[PDB]
């Protein structure tokens, strides 16, 4: 019964492996049905904050191009270059 | 502060200006791109771009850094994965890089050093008995593709768990792993392998791959060196693995050719030797007066059809303190890890084993280079005298011993266990086709029974007539209990 | 037959937290 | 170091009129929406296509044999 | 703006822009021909001149002739309105079915998937080809390489795979024909319309075709590998889908490189190839990959010049694959099709933990007897079979059967084999060999195992002879 | 005068001079370095500019940096106060022991000992290594060369040489490691302080060390050997002494020359060596010689690139030797260290009128039988051994004995071998083989000759292996 017990410690081991699999199923399903929103909020806070910090650009290119009083704050800060360096 | 771009193409930017730029000094580009000076010529600096040179255009602006090229260093790197410049790329936010070492460091001259005495264990029976490495040694892994060249270097880091998760502060070995030329799909799959077996923690992994620019592969193994230079120059033990220098060389060739430096053999440039020479010297065994710290280096080379005449493979062999050859032939033949004993050498010999190994395998390396030749002479079925009838009657069994699984190092103690089994002639009467189901038992039988004996040999690293005596029965207490 | 013997030896958040909690060889 | 610490302020006199202007992601135009749907498909991929708000039922399977 | 041709040679042209200057990679547009002649900047020579690689014939161009910057890379149609359509290297369509009206576009060049995006998902992909499955299995979403010299049967094998794989496959497939036979395209097209993977009637088509064959200029062959690349890329990313990318022949990409590198003005490297063979490749190559997002199972046929497996081209490419199948003339000349070298084809998943150590054990057991036969190969050639020891006389006979039972009549060359096209499932593959190896069959003639399906057809054959 | 760097690639810096164009060979001085940088002048491109090799790395230089015409060729600490001291490429000491103290200095670029100064006297220097002495004895005060592919035992041999020959020697020795392993220098320093040929205390040091390893630039390596021989050239010409000059590895000289040659403006020649591999070697081997004034026994070790003894480097080296020991991979691979090819090794003094008819007749007899065995070698191993003559199974038997008795446990190789060192006096070597040859041991089994010393020590292993 030696040729007959490798099979009796195969079935007592081929069910040890399927009953462990069903116990990590619920994890791979449950923790997933919400780790989803871990991402549906991730692309959301970033993307928005892209358009948000980028929106900065086009309102500052409007601040210098417009505002002729933002051509005075030009010669300003810049003449404070020549000096310091020397 | 710096000047113009004369012309750009193929990662080579000519620059009209930079008049006070240091040779080998890294410049920076208009688009925020770090470059590098390499050709200081009369009327321009040829600069090797460290990335996509699409962004560059004629006329852009190049500005000095003043600095020769450098990288992040120190324990703040362990467990990470950084590109060739130190930058993190495993998406875990920057490293704590207070320490910043230069790549272009020359190697330790004569005095700062001391004969390599410190056993750097691989946990691979084959290596640790017949071609043993030691801390400060350069041992080359060379072979055809898919021969097992990497599952060497990996099995070795994965072996350093044992020592790095303990107390003894000398037996500890931090690992760097340069990955030059490979595909990310692999670098990754490999980190995953490290991580799983839990070794990633003590292991930098600098990675400059296929898609990375040319100078970035040129530089990668140097960077990964500086990082390992720290660990030695500050009294600790590093093992860096360049995988592989073959791909690196190719990269250096590209830069060199694009830089218009007239080509030599196989198109490589003249200093293509200097390249690997200098890098590989930087691994040393520092003498006490300098830290006692080490840098063992496993460079890796890949051959074509076995051709070790190839410019490169001959160069790197002339450099390293010995090497392991691989050979697909042995591989499929069953000899995994495929090694070719007779052709593998360790230029440090026993000077880098425990006196425990030495006693089971110190004149068995010049024995499996004669039992070799003395079974290739009397291959045919005839007659041979009283002396050479036995050597064969042994060896066949012995080889079945260095036959080893993968991702499953062994601690030196156990290696001495099995090696003892045969070498002292406690297997000299067994059918080779079993010598594996055997070992796989007699070693889990003498870990479950005698953590005793292992305790001693593991610690004092030797087999006193004491230890030996116990063995002399634990063995015998097994052959008669199976066949007889 | 024995190789099949050596592979096996090696192996809104409160609506989810409240809802979270072969022998014919004794013959042939 | 004294004519630069206030130019870094042209950057939150806007950061201001943004992280307060409610009424929708500002001035979007069409672009803003479409893309926030493509990345709503692929992010709905690695996981599955079922209900992400509910707790999944459970179909089970017997143990195979080699 | 505008600039002018000042130098022309082959597919390399030199344009001078007085105002402005196009980034390296900007598709230019020649103004003066009845044919869209895209150039593609690749160098700034200085003196406000750039150097470009054509994407078509340059007969006609003149020193003079105006060129307009496009302000962008070469950009092509992408999206689902490509499936069923044949498009060329610049996106233009060539199935004479109007234009390819499509929402978006992509450029052919593009940076490659960062390290974080990689995925270590290793699951076996069965082909029903005995050698491939038993000894070096393909991996789902893996890179696959078919190495062969002229005529050893790469193209047939890629076809059989396309059949045993992409026919019953819920998911998009892209086929890039890079510098091979134009008549092979015409052939594919029709073969895929009949079988109905392409449908002229609907948008039920499951495949996109990108073709730039061995009749087009270097530039075109140079690039088209990437056009088809870009397409597959989309279906992976903006669709998180299962993509099948077939290329034939990826070699022609490096080759074409070589043809141009000469006049671009690089200094020649080993064997005359371009200095930039490893990266030129590796950039392009590392885009073909399975990421966290989508998933590409790639299958590239790789030509080997003069059968030299060390030629830089084939030689470098090996680095990039997860499974390789190498074809030897030597084998094919013994009528052993498919011509697979059992001791030279490998997969990074022949691993018991992945394939189950019955598979891994029958494999390395075949791989052993074979490589044992191969060692005797020399003495058998000089002294003859008889001088072979008794043990060894066997190792041969068994091996020789294995050798023969790896042959498998493909469902394509039903025309050359005449024999009916078999497809063998992993089980009966692994089984049959195991038996042959345990020598249940040392009583059957060799032929009995040549060109069959499962081991039954073997033992079965052996009878019809008797 | 003063000069300004005009351009810099890798290891080759061009420089421009307002007035004082330095003559080729003239060592130049780079002003502004945290460590000394010399530039051996190499050519006049014209327009007051000179191309040059750097004797260290050019990391840092800058277009216009200040360079000064040191007025004359590199100069070194030639003299007696070099013993026990580790010099280098340019004189600077590097064992950390503060300036080498002498007021005699010589340029490392000399001419070469004219015809009339040539000494024709040659007498057998016994080494106690059986294989060399039996078949290719070295000669007191002659050019010896150690040929070897990588890993075949070239360097170990030269150790066991400096151990034997240079210890029982009361003259001066100069070992210069050109281009090889830094590990191996440190390694020798300490063995040579354990033996105390170098003594840190007194002044009894008998050994000058010059060093420039595989970690240094092409400039360095190209000239390290020019230095170490300037050092041993003094101890010859002055003392009239018996100077032992060891080099390891004279190959790295031509390789080093190779690396820069490209950048110097050379169409490459065959195998891609400098078009000058030939003369570069000549005007430099022709200095490592023996004049009437003094004698220099020289022991060079030559790398054979890929083992191809025809590779223009080792190939051209052969002309410059008086006795060549050539090392074989195939022999080493059989465990027969020292892997000397008893049929590719040659001495000028293997003349019966120099070594006697007993010696000669005995060497040549061994050489013969080994050659004959080599001849039966692919009959037997593919067409049945016992199909041989009676005469032949005999010349095989003895041959394999002779072939193994030729191995020696080296004293510096105990670490590898496993047997205690050894050393056989010439006449016990001649006798040993003469016997084996004569048929006197056809009864003792093979392994008994493998790795023993004097012939009797094989009759020892003859019973030890028995019972
Ligand atoms: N000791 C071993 N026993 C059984 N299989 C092994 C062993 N070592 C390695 N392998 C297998 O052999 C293959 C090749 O190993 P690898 O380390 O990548 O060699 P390589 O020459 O570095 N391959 P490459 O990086 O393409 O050159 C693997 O996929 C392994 O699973
Ligand atoms: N798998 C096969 N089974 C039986 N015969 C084959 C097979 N493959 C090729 N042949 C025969 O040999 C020829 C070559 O097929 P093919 O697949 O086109 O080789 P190839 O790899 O494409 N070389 P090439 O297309 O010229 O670059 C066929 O046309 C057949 O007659
Ligand atoms: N005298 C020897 N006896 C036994 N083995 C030797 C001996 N000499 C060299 N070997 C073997 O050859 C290897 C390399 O020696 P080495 O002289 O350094 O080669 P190289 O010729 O390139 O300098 C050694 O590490 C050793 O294992
Ligand atoms: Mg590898
Ligand atoms: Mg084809
Ligand atoms: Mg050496």
């Amino acid at each position: 019964h030696y040729l007959f017990d490798v099979q009796r410690n195969n079935i007592a081991m081929a069910l040890e492996v399927t009953y462990r699999e069903r116990l990590h199923r619920v994890y791979r399903e449950v923790k997933n049905r919400l780790d989803y929103h871990i991402s549906v909020q991730n692309m959301m806070r970033q993307k928005e904050q892209e358009h948000m910090i980028n929106w900065v650009e086009k309102r500052v290119v409007q601040s210098i191009s417009a505002q002729q009083e933002k051509e005075t704050i030009a010669k300003c800060i810049a003449d404070l270059k020549l000096l310091s360096k020397k | 502060e710096t000047g113009r771009v004369l012309s750009i193409g193929d990662g080579i930017a000519r620059v009209h200006g930079l008049r006070n730029v240091q040779a080998e000094e890294m410049v920076e580009f208009s688009s925020g791109l770090k470059g590098m000076s390499l050709n200081l010529e009369p009327d321009n600096v040829g600069v090797v771009v460290f990335g996509n040179d699409k962004l560059i255009k004629e006329g852009d602006i190049v500005k000095r850094t003043g600095a020769i090229v450098d990288v992040p260093v120190g324990e703040e790197l362990l467990g990470r994965v950084v590109d060739a410049l130190g930058n993190a790329i495993d998406g875990k936010g920057p490293i704590g890089s207070k320490a910043r070492r230069r790549v272009g460091l020359k190697a330790p001259g004569i005095i700062p050093r001391i004969s390599v005495r410190e056993p750097m264990q691989t946990g691979i029976k084959a290596v640790d008995s017949l071609v043993p490495i030691g801390r400060g040694q350069r041992e080359l892994i060379i072979g055809d593709r898919q021969t097992g060249k990497t599952s060497i270097a990996i099995d070795t880091i994965i072996n350093q768990k044992r020592f790095n998760d303990g107390t003894d502060e000398k037996k500890k070995l931090y690992c760097i792993y340069v990955a030059i030329g490979q595909k990310r799909s692999t670098v990754a799959q490999l980190v995953k392998r490290l991580t799983d077996a839990d070794a990633m923690k003590y292991t930098i992994v600098v990675s400059a791959t296929a898609s990375d620019a040319a100078p970035l592969q040129y530089l990668a193994p140097y960077s990964g060196c500086s990082m390992g230079e720290y660990f030695r120059d500050n009294g600790k033990h590093a093992l860096i693995i360049y995988d592989d220098l073959s791909k690196q060389a190719v990269a250096y060739r590209q830069m060199s050719l694009l830089l218009r430096r007239p080509p030599g053999r196989e198109a490589y440039p003249g200093d293509v030797f200097y390249l690997h020479s200098r890098l590989l010297e930087r691994a040393a065994k520092m003498n006490d007066a300098f830290g006692g710290g080490s840098l063992t280096a496993l460079p890796v080379i890949e051959t074509q059809a076995g051709d070790v005449s190839a410019y490169i493979p001959t160069n790197v062999i002339s450099i390293t303190d010995g090497q392991i050859f691989l050979e697909t032939e042995l591989f499929y033949k069953g000899i995994r890890p495929a090694i070719n004993v007779g052709l593998s050498v360790s230029r440090v010999g026993s000077a880098a084993q425990t006196r425990a190994m030495k006693q089971v395998a110190g004149t068995m390396k010049l024995e499996l280079a004669q039992y070799r030749e003395v079974a290739a002479f009397a291959q045919f079925g005839s007659d041979l005298d009283a002396a050479t009838q036995q050597l064969l009657s042994r060896g066949v069994r012995l080889t079945e011993l260095l036959k080893q699984g993968q991702y499953s190092p062994m601690a030196i103690e156990e290696q001495v266990a099995v090696i003892y089994a045969g070498v002292r002639g406690y297997l000299d009467k067994l059918e080779p086709s079993k010598i594996t189901k055997f070992e796989n038992a007699f070693l889990s039988h003498v870990i479950s029974q005698h953590q005793a004996l292992l305790g001693k040999i593991r610690t004092d690293g030797k087999i006193s007539e004491e230890s030996d005596a116990k063995l002399k029965e634990i063995v015998t207490n097994f052959l008669a209990g199976f066949e007889a | 037959l024995k190789s099949w013997n050596e592979t096996l030896t090696s192996r809104l958040v409160d609506d989810f937290e409240k809802k979270f909690n072969y022998t014919a060889q004794v013959d042939a | 170091l004294d004519p630069v610490q206030k130019l870094f302020v042209d950057k939150i006199r806007e950061y201001r009129t943004k992280r307060q202007t409610s009424g929708g992601p500002v001035d979007a135009g069409p672009e803003y929406q479409q893309d926030l749907d493509r990345e709503l498909f692929k992010l709905k991929q690695m996981y599955g296509k079922a209900d992400m708000n509910t707790f999944p039922n459970f179909t089970f399977e017997d143990p195979k044999f080699e | 703006t505008t600039g002018r041709i000042v130098a022309v040679i082959g597919a390399v042209v030199d344009v001078q822009f007085d105002e402005g200057l196009p980034p390296i990679l900007n598709a230019l547009e020649v103004q003066g021909r009845e044919t869209r002649l895209v150039l593609e900047v690749a160098q700034h020579l200085g003196e406000s001149t750039v150097r470009t690689i054509a994407m078509d014939g340059t007969e006609g161009l003149v020193r003079g002739q105006k060129v307009l910057d496009s302000g962008a890379p070469i950009r092509i149609p992408v999206g689902p309105e490509t499936l069923g359509r044949i498009m060329n290297v610049i996106g233009e369509p060539i199935d004479e079915r109007g234009p390819i009206k499509t929402k978006q576009f992509a450029a052919i060049h593009a940076e490659a998937p960062e390290f974080v995006e990689m995925s270590v998902e290793q699951e076996i992909l069965v082909t029903g080809i005995k050698v491939v499955d038993l000894l070096a299995p393909y991996a789902k979403g893996g890179k696959i390489g078919l190495f062969g010299g002229a005529g050893v049967g790469k193209t047939v094998l890629i076809m059989e795979l396309i059949n045993n794989v992409a026919k019953a496959h819920g998911g998009y497939s892209v086929f890039a024909g890079v510098g091979e036979r134009t008549r092979e395209g015409n052939d594919l097209y029709h073969e895929m319309i009949e079988s109905g993977v392409i449908n002229l009637k609907d948008a039920t088509s499951k495949v996109a075709l990108v073709y730039g064959q061995m009749n087009e200029p270097p530039g075109a062959r140079a690039r088209v590998a990437l056009t088809g690349l870009t397409v597959a890329e989309y279906f992976r990313d903006q669709e998180g889908q299962d993509v099948l990318l077939f290329i034939d022949n990826i070699f022609r990409f490096t080759q074409a490189g070589s043809e141009v590198s000469a006049l671009l003005g690089r200094i020649p490297s080993a064997v005359g190839y371009q200095p930039t063979l490893a990266t030129d490749m590796g950039t392009m190559q590392e885009r073909i990959t399975t990421t966290k997002k989508g998933s590409i199972t790639s299958v590239q046929a790789i030509y080997v010049p003069a059968d030299d497996l060390t030629d830089p081209a084939p030689a470098t490419t090996f680095a990039h694959l997860d499974a390789t199948t190498v074809l030897s003339r030597a084998i094919a000349e013994l009528g052993i099709y498919p011509a697979v070298d059992p001791l030279d084809s490998t997969s990074r998943i022949m691993d018991p933990n992945i394939v189950g150590s019955e598979h891994y054990d029958v494999a390395r057991g075949v791989q052993k007897i074979l490589q044992d036969y191969k060692s005797l190969q020399d003495i058998i050639a000089i002294l003859g079979m008889d001088e072979l020891s008794e043990e060894d006389k066997l190792t041969v006979s068994r091996a020789r059967k294995i050798q023969r039972f790896l042959s498998q009549p493909f469902q394509v060359a039903e025309v050359f084999t005449g024999h009916l096209g078999k497809l063998v499932p992993l089980k009966e593959t692994i089984k049959g060999f195991q038996q042959i190896l345990a020598g249940e069959y040392d009583h059957l003639p060799e032929q009995a195992f040549y060109m069959v399906g499962p081991i039954e057809e073997a033992v079965a054959k052996a009878d019809k002879l008797a």
